[PDB]
């Protein structure tokens, strides 16, 4: 009952599972990028990467905090803030 | 395609289907715009009065103890004897006190004849 | 007797004639003293009981009640600091006097040759706890709650001594085996009925009953510790063992009569059990299950059993000490946070930890722990009252079912859950607190082992 | 939607903070606790063993109405240890 | 069924601290050949529900089943439990399905870790205190009552006809 | 079986019901039909302590298979034999009472059914 | 050393604890064979179930009419 | 019922029903796959309507959208073991003392764990230090009277903390 | 701190199951999947798990050998 995190491993994690999904190319797949601007897609299929990530991490994030991610690193920090990742 | 939720005393009204979130007046916005700014500033002196390094002790809610003293000590003033209170403290305090006092006295007739004639259950009724 | 009785005069002024940081020292091992001549007493066998003067004697129903006072009060003198000790040394000499006083006039109450010496310590037992709990109630309102003490008890308590002086004035003197060895049935006039309900409503004022119980928890609730724990555990099991030594006279007529006093009585314990399960401000809570308990004391009582009369002595013995514990919970909590509420003050899984197994053990003795004196109590009384009807089970145990359930809820409002975050000033468990607790609850299961001296006179 | 600015420079600085704090949490003095100073089946079964089998001789008989029992038992075609006699058997079977 | 749910219970809750205390039946199809310790364990358990011929399960249950056949009886408890009977067959098969038997379902970095010397000897002892004791203690008791022990066709096949459908 | 369908939806007539079996008076069709052999010693029998609603016929087999119960305990799968012979003499008492029902079905139907055809 | 966890990847299991698992299993299906096939023929009921007891007139006794 | 606005932008209305339509036929369908069919024909039936201009056509399909969720609602969703009302809720929730405690110690036990309290205490410097002007000043001096909002504005003036930070910042690690 | 978590464009999907479902949602007319995310779900050492009757199929795959042994015993 003590699963090891670290932060780079999830930040590799969390854009391995984005580099899963289809209509985003898999070569410009920033850290710091965001969402509606550059990455051509809207806001349902963000909210859809939303729920993708619930379901493998076992956590929800709620609607009042699911309108401003907009980009993986927060993603990263807000994960790291329910997780506390250090030793 | 639904009965369209009947609500009662115990059906809470959920949030999704009030239906008065379709017809929103300029004004109940404002409404609820007021309503923010009252939390705002309750929890903006909340958090005041709350993080203080040199403070020591408790929050000393004022609205809780307006409660309390609302609900124990605020009962006796109001009051006015109506109908209403007089009908209900009749139905309350005498009605199910009689009600037992006839069963009781109905019952104990009983067993005062069953034990007046002798045909009881007495061959050993030693703990009474 | 009187070597019990002249000790307690003579640490009257043991408290005068002592130094600063010496009034505490002196008091505490001098009553405790006194609790080891306390425990000396039972030398009491079998057939008549034991006479202690030309004046009085001992029954087996008053020494167990004396020792219960002897016994509460060094617990109570170790109690009823801290909250008082900023305060000046004169005063504080004046408190500590004014309880061995009253500690003194309860002996004299318990030990009692005739029922006016007994009326002299009734209004003498409530007099000075008055000006106790007037001068410090801590709380707006203690004005009208001594106001409300003293007019309930010396209006309900005023006909008994007409009554009394009746019964001498027709019967000779009043000392008890001449009192007794020498009545006849008195039939269904009207003047057996008056004499009978003045009596028997003096002392239904003192338990309280129902009808006339709000006396009771405004008295608890703006009282101070001491007078709020001789309250509830010395005054009312004090009117219930009255009730017990008068009942001996006036058998004819009380079957005619005391039908709807038994009715108030069982309906009443059933209401004010419904009513302490929803209310906040946690001391209510103590006062309102006292009457819930002493209601079911006078259904044992004017039922005539002896099965009945040793359940109600050993639920007066086991709800005192409860209620004396519950009393030292309330205090601890209000120690803590001078809060008085109920919903406010949560947590303490974490916090303080072991006094969450002496709340636990007080709500298990409210709630009629399986080997308990507690349960005993009630056991025997569930069976006398089933034995007088055999219908009368469902209100009983709806009695238990929400007296149970009100217990568990005093339990799990204010230390279950959920720390609230803001509370951030209280200290650990002191000393003094966890060995309140261990003066109170060890004699009680001590008791449960061999409850031999806690039954009726005809054990 | 989305963060205002200040929310993400606030949101950075409380980020700074909340790690530096974990990072406290992590203890390592490297002595961090550090203070001033078949037989047990003989002893638990061979005990209390030897206290109830003298308590239930002695006291638990001198008190008379006591411990009793069920008796085992016997049947036609046997013998008895304590006084001994023959119990007639049952007679013939047939028919089966 | 002390031993029985005993066994089952404790096999469920070391799956459900193998699977990061999840507790659910959703996000859980297909889990046999995820060591197969617990999952044989939990479907012996399963099939010594309602009394697979003949085992631990199957004394108890089918006796007082054909003993409440065989007698004054009250002609529609009989139903009852022949109708509940069918029903906690067909929940053992749906907890067996949606516990091992479907597809894979649970989040990564796994720590189902049953290397584990503690459980093995707990569910090991249970199993065979779970095979063996059923037939030896029915075995060896006094004879309290009369077995019936003369049925009809239908009130004897009864119990593993309505089980097996 | 049929004999219930019969007797909630026929007719409960020529069907004899539970609790009030013994309808016909003995002797009726017997001649000379009772043995009742019944040698399983009643003083003896309340000797051996069996249980209530045993003290019957077939005792005999089951104080035998206590009887090599006891006297060969350990022996785990001892006493069978004995078992299957208090059995097949308990299904002979149970052939027996069935044999009582159908005898008191074929006797009130037959006669019953003659008598009030032609009377 | 013990077990280390894994990434999205089949779990390993060592041979022990899969020998254990299908022993008793295979033992299982073991007593229940032995159990049903050595003794019993537990299934049926060890005793032919009559008819309608004989289907014999007057054996049980009725009167001729 | 929001801590940022007062109305809850429609758009998001929307987009609430669609997370909890697509938890609930989580909830509904197992399997996966067949799960990922009814997604991806819920998510065209979404997109079936997606560039109406109107806004009164928008809510009529909200409200009709409403009523067959609630038709076709399940009784348990499937929540996760975090989630309120779910399986944990605070499952080991039993030592979450917060760190106002731990100075009523004794010292003994003081003087066994001295770097954390030593830097506890230089913890505490940094607490008492930024706590008078900086944080009182921007609490009563860039907020109106009426407060208007919930979000607190970072210390960008030169140096130290934005305001209410030791609630936030040290409270505990959630899994003991 | 390595865990090297093998990666991106190794599935392929080609399963089964997500193949029929594409196909089916393909002839529908949406052609919008997720992606391949099911695939360590779906095969590896999974793909082809036993069904509900193979089950109880395993507890005799080995106990006939040692159950004629012990009647030949």
């Amino acid at each position: 009952d003590a699963p090891p995190l670290t932060l780079e491993g999830i930040k590799d994690r969390v854009l391995y599972v984005l580099k899963l999904y289809d209509k985003i190319d898999p070569e410009k797949l920033s850290v710091n990028s965001h969402f509606m601007k550059d990455l051509g897609l809207d806001s349902l299929d963000q909210v859809e990467i939303i729920m993708a990530m619930e379901d493998e991490f076992g956590f929800e994030i709620p609607d009042i905090d699911a309108e401003k991610l907009m980009c993986p690193q927060e993603i990263v920090d807000y994960i790291a803030d329910k997780k506390d990742v250090y030793e | 395609s639904f009965p369209k939720y009947e609500p009662s005393r115990l059906a809470s009204l959920p949030t999704t289907l009030d239906p008065a979130e379709y017809d929103i007046s300029s004004e109940t916005r404002k409404a609820q715009a007021e309503r923010l700014a009252i939390r705002s500033r309750l929890k903006r002196e909340y958090q005041l009065q709350y993080n203080d390094p040199s403070r020591r002790g408790v929050v000393e809610d004022p609205a809780l103890i307006r409660w309390t003293c609302a609900r124990s000590a605020n009962v006796y003033p109001n009051f006015r004897p109506n109908t209403k209170t007089s009908l209900l403290g009749a139905l309350f305090g005498i009605g199910p006190l009689i009600f037992w006092y006839y069963v009781f006295k109905t019952d104990r007739d009983r067993k005062e004849k069953l034990i007046q004639e002798g045909k009881l259950d007495r061959t050993f009724n030693i703990s009474y | 007797m009187l070597k019990y009785i002249i000790p307690t005069m003579m640490l009257m002024p043991l408290t005068w004639l002592s130094k600063n940081s010496m009034i505490w020292i002196n008091t505490t091992l001098h009553s405790l003293l006194i609790s080891l001549t306390s425990l000396l007493l039972l030398n009491q066998f079998g057939d008549n009981s034991l006479n202690f003067s030309l004046t009085f004697f001992s029954d087996s129903l008053s020494t167990p009640l004396l020792i219960l006072t002897m016994w509460l009060l060094p617990l109570m003198l170790m109690a009823s600091q801290h909250h008082l000790s900023k305060e000046n040394l004169a005063r504080k000499k004046l408190f500590i006097s004014m309880l061995i006083l009253l500690q003194l006039f309860l002996i004299m109450t318990f030990t009692a040759t005739e029922l006016i010496f007994f009326y002299i310590m009734f209004e003498a037992t409530l007099v000075p706890t008055l000006i106790i709990i007037t001068r410090w109630g801590n709380q707006t309102e203690r004005l009208n709650a001594g106001l409300y003490f003293l007019f309930y008890t010396l209006a309900g308590s005023l006909p008994l001594l007409v009554a009394l002086i009746y019964i001498q004035n027709t019967m000779g003197s009043l000392n008890f085996l001449i009192l007794q060895y020498w009545v006849q049935p008195m039939p269904n006039s009207w003047s057996n009925t008056f004499m009978w309900l003045a009596c028997m409503m003096a002392f239904m004022v003192k338990m309280p009953l129902y009808g006339l119980h709000l006396w009771l928890p405004k008295a608890h609730v703006e009282a101070p510790i001491a007078g709020s724990m001789v309250l509830a555990a010395i005054l009312l099991k004090l009117g219930g063992y009255g009730m017990m030594r008068i009942t001996l006279l006036l058998n004819p007529i009380t079957d005619f009569m005391a039908y709807p006093f038994i009715m108030l009585s069982l309906w009443g314990m059933i209401m004010t059990s419904s009513i302490c399960l929803r209310q906040t401000d946690l001391k209510s809570l103590i006062a309102y299950s006292s009457v819930s308990h002493m209601a079911l004391v006078i259904v044992a009582i004017l039922i005539q059993t002896p099965w009945s009369y040793m359940g109600a002595t050993a639920l007066m013995i086991a709800h005192g000490l409860t209620s004396s514990m519950l009393f030292c919970l309330a205090n601890s909590n209000y120690e803590r946070v001078h809060s008085r509420t109920m919903i406010l003050a949560r947590g303490l899984q974490t916090l303080l930890p072991l006094m969450a197994a002496w709340w636990l053990l007080a709500s298990l003795t409210n709630l009629a722990l399986p080997p308990s004196i507690n349960l005993i109590g009630e056991l025997f009384v569930v069976m006398s009252t089933f034995s007088w009807s055999n219908i009368t089970i469902i209100l009983m145990g709806l009695n238990m079912v929400i007296t149970a359930l009100y217990s568990l809820y005093m339990l799990i409002t204010t230390q279950r859950g959920k720390h609230t975050h803001h509370i951030n000033n209280i200290l650990p468990s002191f000393t003094r607190e966890n060995a309140l607790m261990s003066l109170h609850m060890l004699p009680l299961l001590l008791l449960s082992l061999n409850p031999k001296i806690i039954l009726g006179p005809l054990y | 939607s989305g963060y205002t600015p200040d929310e993400k420079l606030r949101l950075q600085q409380l980020r700074e903070l909340r790690r530096r704090w974990l990072k406290d949490q992590e203890l390592s003095p490297r002595e961090p606790v550090l203070p001033p100073r078949s037989i047990f089946a003989f002893t638990h079964v061979l005990i209390p063993v030897w206290i109830i089998h003298y308590y239930l001789k002695y006291h638990v008989t001198t008190k008379p109405y006591t411990i009793v029992e069920k008796k085992p038992r016997i049947f036609p075609g046997d013998t008895i240890l304590e006084t001994g006699e023959v119990i007639p058997p049952m007679k013939e079977f047939p028919d089966q | 069924h002390a031993f029985f749910k005993a066994m089952l219970f404790m096999c469920s809750g070391s799956i459900i601290h193998s699977l990061n205390d999840e507790q659910d039946i959703r996000k859980m199809g297909g889990l046999f050949k995820a060591m197969p310790f617990t999952t044989t364990a939990l479907i012996i358990g399963s099939l010594a529900l309602t009394g697979m011929p003949f085992l631990t399960g199957f004394y108890s249950k089918d006796l007082i089943i054909e003993s409440a056949n065989t007698s004054y009886t009250n002609a529609w408890a009989l139903l009852m439990t022949l109708v509940a009977t069918s029903f906690t067959a067909i929940y053992s098969t749906r907890i067996i399905f949606f516990a091992l038997l479907g597809q894979p379902r649970f989040p990564t970095l796994i720590n189902i870790n049953e290397n584990n010397p503690f459980l093995i000897n707990s569910i090991k002892r249970l199993l065979i205190g779970s095979l063996f004791a059923g037939f030896i203690i029915s075995n060896n008791i006094p004879p309290m009552t009369i077995p019936q022990m003369t049925m009809p066709h239908y009130l004897k096949m009864t119990a593993l006809t309505v089980t097996i459908l | 079986g049929a004999h219930l369908a019969r007797r909630y939806l026929g007719d409960a007539s020529v069907e004899p019901e539970p609790l009030r079996m013994p309808t016909f008076p003995p002797d009726y069709g017997f001649p000379e039909r009772k043995e009742r052999e019944m040698v399983a010693t009643q003083q003896e029998m309340n000797d051996a302590q069996l249980v209530l609603q045993q003290r019957d016929y077939c005792a005999h087999y089951l104080i035998r298979f206590l009887k090599c119960k006891r006297d060969s305990f350990p022996n785990f799968l001892a006493c069978k034999h004995e078992q299957h012979d208090w059995d097949y003499c308990e299904h002979l008492d149970y052939v027996k009472r069935m044999k009582e029902f159908e005898r008191e079905r074929r006797l009130l139907q037959r006669k019953k059914r003659r008598e009030q055809r032609e009377a | 050393a013990h077990i280390e966890p894994r990434y999205r990847q089949f779990p390993q299991l060592t041979r022990s604890q899969v020998i254990q698992a299908e022993f008793f299993s295979a033992t299982m299906w073991f007593w229940i064979l032995w159990r049903f096939w050595h003794d019993s023929d537990a299934v049926l009921g060890h005793f032919p179930y009559p008819d309608p007891s004989q289907w014999t007139d007057e054996e049980l006794g009725i009167p001729p009419d | 019922f929001l801590p940022s606005a007062a109305y809850l932008t429609h758009q998001q209305k929307v987009l609430q029903l669609y997370k909890r339509a697509l938890r609930h036929l989580e909830s509904r369908c197992v399997h996966r796959d067949k799960y990922r069919y009814f997604a991806c024909l819920l998510r065209a039936r979404f997109d079936e309507h997606k560039n109406e201009k109107d806004m009164v056509k928008a809510t009529q399909l909200l409200r009709e959208a409403e009523k067959e969720f609630w038709h076709g609602q399940h009784p348990q969703p499937y929540i996760f073991p975090e989630s309120p009302g779910g399986t944990s809720y605070e499952r080991y929730e039993c030592y979450k003392v917060p760190e106002w405690c731990l100075d009523d110690w004794h010292p003994s036990e003081k003087a066994m764990y001295p770097d954390y309290f030593a830097k506890r205490e230089q913890w505490k410097k940094l607490r008492r230090e930024s706590w008078e002007r900086e944080v009182k000043q921007l609490q009563e001096e860039t907020p109106v009277g009426g407060p208007r909002t919930e979000a607190l504005p970072p210390a960008r003036k030169q140096g130290d903390l934005p305001p209410l930070w030791w609630h936030i910042v040290t409270r505990p690690r959630e899994r003991p | 701190s390595k865990m090297e978590l093998p990666d991106y464009k190794q599935w392929k999907i080609e399963g089964t199951p997500l193949e029929t479902v594409q196909e089916k949602l393909a002839a529908r007319g949406l052609r919008d999947p997720w992606g391949r995310n099911e695939a360590w779900r779906y095969m590896g050492g999974f793909a082809n798990n036993v069904s509900f009757v193979g089950a109880l199929l395993k507890g005799f795959k080995w106990g006939f050998a040692a159950f004629v042994v012990a009647v030949g015993a």
